[PDB]
């Protein structure tokens, strides 16, 4: 019952947001700078995620499939109640 | 040439023939794997029931004591994990001997092929390639291989591989050899279970010379589509990994500003160089007219596009936004392609890529300047004499089961 | 894969330098050494480069003559004898290391990915 | 053509002269050769223990004004800064001939001294008292970085670990001819003890301080960790934790298996005990038995709490918290909890970063209140910050040279 | 001697003032940032307000900033918190904490006791008319 | 007689009389004791964690190089038993 969206690219930055029940499909995140954003309940499905710089911002009971963050500051804290299947982190932006 | 072939096994129609005219019967037994790209090719196995026999016409079985015969082929032998294969242990792969073993046998050890000629007396002649572990780079491990072997009956017999003789022993020594009536490829006495890769079986009723040998190494595969790493051909919509030649101990991997390195050195197990390191790319065609298949030909425009993930493709383009000659080669996030294309073109096995403006300017050979990626014009001018020619030739490895790496 | 600079300092018009890169985790057979130099405000800028396994050194027009590019039989230390300087040579000067099997294009506006290996810089003055 | 006149390296089984000169290297009794590192060599003087340098003539110091400079590393043990405490000056380098002419490295009690005189018998001594450990030294029983340049027209340089510490003129020295052997051999001691030596270098220069700082970070591997001696970082091996920002803590075993920084270490007199706290093994994620023991940058490790000898559990980051900053905790069960541990150091202090099999980050170790953490912060205040040194780690292997009852 | 003792909770009428005292012993507040946090009825821990003083520098709680003022007095050894505009849902037990300085200075909103190297007793706040 | 090795124990063990073991490498991690018995068995490298007992002896047993982590297994629950390099270490005791 989520509501879908799929083949996107988003390269802005997000301010003062929550989305919850919905699911992306073959999402892109490309240069988005996230600040007070608030994931809930909600499925990426082969979603992709380059540069990109979070501020307050989680991932809330979320499930991740196929899905790779390359050059984020995606830390582990950031995600809260979430399952990750086959998704990758690649060259973290620290460490 | 022709003139000579006594026996030409081709895919026709739903299964193998005899192109020679000759008539000779091939008959499929089991699972037998059939390239879905080059259907000549064929894959036996030895865990099942899987054999190709060739009945002989009566016309064509070896009966005589001075008639002069050639052999020819391609092999492809994988090692799998390089440790299932290690084992002093000679088993069978092509068996045209009788029962009392008067004939010939081409058989397989690890890393090895062998070829050995006996009479109706029993006095035997065998030659024999051993190419070794990968140190590096192997030219044959899981590649297609051509053998060949010519018989002067007043001389020495030759094995060559690839065009070039590496062994020659005298048969003069030998009378009479009766062959089988059956050529029968199967393998037979292996240790471990496996599969074997052929392609291209010829008999001919006389002595080839280098110059014929080197027209088959030559001109069996298609010169007009492109060979990958294996010497398969290369296809559209498939994921590989980049080998430099003049750099093969290297790979390229992506950086955050988009750009391409070459300066990561690869892993070794034992002396063998990691094949399945750094970016992935996939070829396009860019103008698909849809009844066009699958093969790279020469002089293709295509795109080349980087796989951050399976689903996310990204063009590959130069970045003609510098004061330099030599243009980097960059990702584009966006899926702009900046009104370029790419020119698909080959020497032997390796593979060119021209990066070209679609008003139909040069921006150059896929290349490495220092650490980085490029596109450069100065191939055009030294691409065969100059220490750095190589650096504009590629190959593309395709992640296979024939090789394993963990 | 390191490469330090020494050896500049402050000296007046027609004085001289002579400006030391050690390496460390290559020799200069697999890698063509180079001196760039960033005056303040300029972009930077090649000053030469020599190959070890030939004899072949290069420079450009402003500096032949007065600069010689020099390296020792152990092939990991770089040299740069300057004479007759000029106030136009003050200058940032990094020794770097370029892969021979690579394209051998010069260019006299470098950017980072020209070269292999960047040294740290030694400060060039040169005043009345 | 180097500045480079003599080089002491290892070669199958013997020390050659990599300079290029050709000196002739002979070993002469027990010789101790590190395994981890065989450039590193220790002498006796209980027994015939000694290396010989037979300097080439053509290299042979014998002017009044070329400049020339001289490096080596000096392992010192005390053993119980009892045996030690003694006040005599011996002997452990001499390129000195009969005349006393040349120059000598001798040591005392936690001392080490240069010696330089010419043939009229005029002399200079530099010298570095590193004294007793007040809380943690950075000398004794480690690697310490000598570094003596000597100007024929100005001053006489002491560098310790790239410090210049001791500096003398040298104006009134004439003609210095050195010995044409360089002995390496413990002369006048009145304990028995060894001394460690490695990368004796001779220069025909005076070292600037930017050369001398780059022979120094460059000269041992930098690929690979250190321990707290300064030798190299092993797997499968048993260490004592310190943690740079807290000197004068240990770590220890809470009953939930939370690990605890809020225990002072004791003094013997002024020295924190080393052998104090949790034990550790680093273990190796993808083995294979052409890899070495050596612990390396970016590699991919386990690190094991040593509950007893036989009795390993894994140390992970408890992620099932609402705090951004996961204590580490002892996996009782043996479960890793899908969780892969990254080396990588700066200088002589090492870091372990925390991850997730599928490269999420988690976070260097450090500390927060009382706790042994995992924290994201370190990523963005490694250098600048009065926090900074809390994710930096040195491993304490329990060693002959350093004893504690 | 390492202890905390708070004293100055009560209750008070809404819109009231308070000046909650924690007095230490064992340590300085110059080696130790100090903390109020608030434990309501059988909610979880809820970090109120810091201070760290070497540099005067403060943190509170959105809800908290303006109407709170956390202080120290390296005089008295005392930490205090002068509360004021007292609203009804600041009804809790009040702890004082003490934060090694030299740890990772992060400021969790709902911590737990390893947060913290030294906690008090707790003093009762309760604001009802 | 009867060698265990290798293993790990993290639950309750109630009303059991074990006899004639060989424990080699065993771990008793969370586990709580209640009526158990051990007679003529030998705890070889053995560790012990969070063990509460009640009414639980070792009798006739032999410990080598065991090690005891918050536990409440006191001196009179080892009843004519051997401890050879056995360490308690940070007991229940309060
Ligand atoms: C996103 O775009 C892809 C194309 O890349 C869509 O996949 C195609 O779906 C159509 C209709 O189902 C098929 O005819 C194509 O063969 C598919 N192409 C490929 C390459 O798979 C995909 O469905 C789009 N996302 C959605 C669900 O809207
Ligand atoms: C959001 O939370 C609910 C509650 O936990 C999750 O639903 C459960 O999910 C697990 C795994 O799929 C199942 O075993 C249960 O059947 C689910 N329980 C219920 C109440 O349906 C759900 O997985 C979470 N959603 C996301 C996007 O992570
Ligand atoms: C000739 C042959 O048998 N090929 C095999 C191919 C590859 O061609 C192989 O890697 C070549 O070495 O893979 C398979 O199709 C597969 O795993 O599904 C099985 C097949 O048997
Ligand atoms: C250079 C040197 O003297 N090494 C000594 C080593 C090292 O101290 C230790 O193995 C690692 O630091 O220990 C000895 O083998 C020992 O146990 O008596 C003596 C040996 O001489
Ligand atoms: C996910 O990972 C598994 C193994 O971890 C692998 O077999 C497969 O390719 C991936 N795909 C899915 C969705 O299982
Ligand atoms: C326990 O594990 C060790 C480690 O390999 C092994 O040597 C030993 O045989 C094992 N014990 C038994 C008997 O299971
Ligand atoms: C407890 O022990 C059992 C049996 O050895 C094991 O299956 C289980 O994973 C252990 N721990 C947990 C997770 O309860
Ligand atoms: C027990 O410890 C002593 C004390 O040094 C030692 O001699 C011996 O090796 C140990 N014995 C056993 C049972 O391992």
């Amino acid at each position: 019952e989520r509501d879908k969206y799929a083949n996107f690219t988003i390269n802005f930055t997000m301010e003062n947001q929550i989305h919850t029940g919905m699911e992306y499909d073959n999402g892109r995140f490309i240069g988005v700078k996230f600040k007070s954003v608030t994931f809930k309940d909600s499925v990426f499905k082969e979603c992709y995620f380059e540069d990109v710089t979070s501020s307050n911002t989680f991932f809330r009971n979320c499930t991740f499939i196929n899905t790779v963050f390359y050059n984020t500051d995606l830390f582990e804290y950031k995600f809260v109640n979430s399952r990750l299947i086959n998704s990758t982190f690649l060259h973290n932006k620290e460490g | 040439i022709k003139s000579s072939s006594v026996l030409n096994m081709r895919y026709k129609n739903d299964k193998y023939v005899d192109t020679s005219g000759y008539d000779s019967n091939i008959n499929i037994n089991g699972d037998v794997y059939k390239y879905p790209t080059n259907k000549n090719q064929f894959g036996i196995y030895n865990d099942k029931l899987s054999e190709v026999n060739i009945s002989q016409n009566d016309y064509i079985i070896y009966d005589n004591k001075y008639k002069n015969f050639s052999i020819s082929f391609w092999v492809r032998i994988p090692n799998y994990d390089n440790k299932i294969v290690n084992v002093n242990n000679e088993y069978t792969i092509i068996n045209c001997m009788r029962d009392n073993n008067s004939g010939w046998k081409v058989s397989l050890n690890h890393n090895e092929i062998i070829w050995t000629l006996q009479d109706n007396a029993g006095i035997n002649q065998k030659l024999a390639f051993n190419y070794g572990n990968a140190n590096g780079i192997s030219d044959y491990i899981n590649k297609w291989i051509f053998v060949t072997i010519t018989n002067d009956r007043l001389g020495d017999s030759k094995l060559y591989i690839n065009g070039n003789l590496i062994d020659q022993k005298s048969i003069l020594n030998l009378g009479n050899i009766h062959v089988s009536d059956n050529i029968l490829f199967k393998i037979v006495n292996c240790s471990y279970t496996r599969y074997i890769g052929i392609r291209y079986f010829n008999i001919f009723d006389k002595e080839l010379d280098e110059t014929e040998i080197q027209t088959l190494y030559s001109n069996e595969p298609n010169t007009n589509i492109l060979k990958d790493f294996w010497g398969n051909y290369l296809l559209y919509d498939k994921e590989y990994y980049l080998l430099n030649v003049l750099k093969p101990n290297n790979f390229i991997d992506r950086r955050k500003d988009s750009t391409l390195s070459i300066n990561n050195i690869r892993s070794t197990i034992l002396l063998a160089n990691r094949l399945y390191s750094g970016i992935k790319v996939k070829i396009q065609r860019v103008n698909n007219s849809s009844t066009n298949d699958n093969l790279v030909r020469k002089n293709d425009q295509v795109y080349i596009n980087f796989v951050a993930s399976k689903t996310h493709l990204f063009p590959l383009y130069a970045d003609t936004a510098t004061t330099n000659k030599e243009k980097t080669i960059k990702i584009s996030s966006s899926g702009n392609r900046f009104n370029q294309v790419v020119v698909m073109n080959s020497v032997g096995n390796n593979c060119t890529m021209n990066f070209k403006n679609n008003n139909g300017n040069n921006i150059g050979l896929l290349g490495f300047k220092a650490d980085t990626v490029v596109a450069s014009t100065w191939y055009y001018t030294h691409m065969r004499d100059h220490t750095n020619s190589n650096g504009c030739f590629w190959n593309f490895i395709s992640e296979e089961h024939g090789w394993q790496e963990k | 894969l390191q490469l330090v600079e020494t050896g500049g300092g402050l000296v007046k018009p027609g004085g001289s330098l002579r400006l030391s890169c050690v390496v460390s985790g290559f020799t200069f057979d697999d890698y063509r050494m180079a001196w760039v130099r960033q005056a303040p405000g300029k972009e930077l800028e090649w000053v030469s480069s020599i190959d070890s396994w030939s004899i072949n050194t290069y420079y450009e027009d402003s500096v032949k003559g007065r600069f010689t590019i020099s390296t020792d039989n152990a092939k990991n230390t770089l040299y740069l004898q300057m004479s007759s300087l000029k106030p136009e040579d003050t200058a940032v000067y990094y020794c770097a290391a370029e892969d021979r099997l690579g394209v051998p294009t010069i260019n006299a506006h470098p950017s980072k990915y020209d070269y292999n290996y960047w040294g740290q810089g030694t400060q060039v003055t040169v005043s009345s």
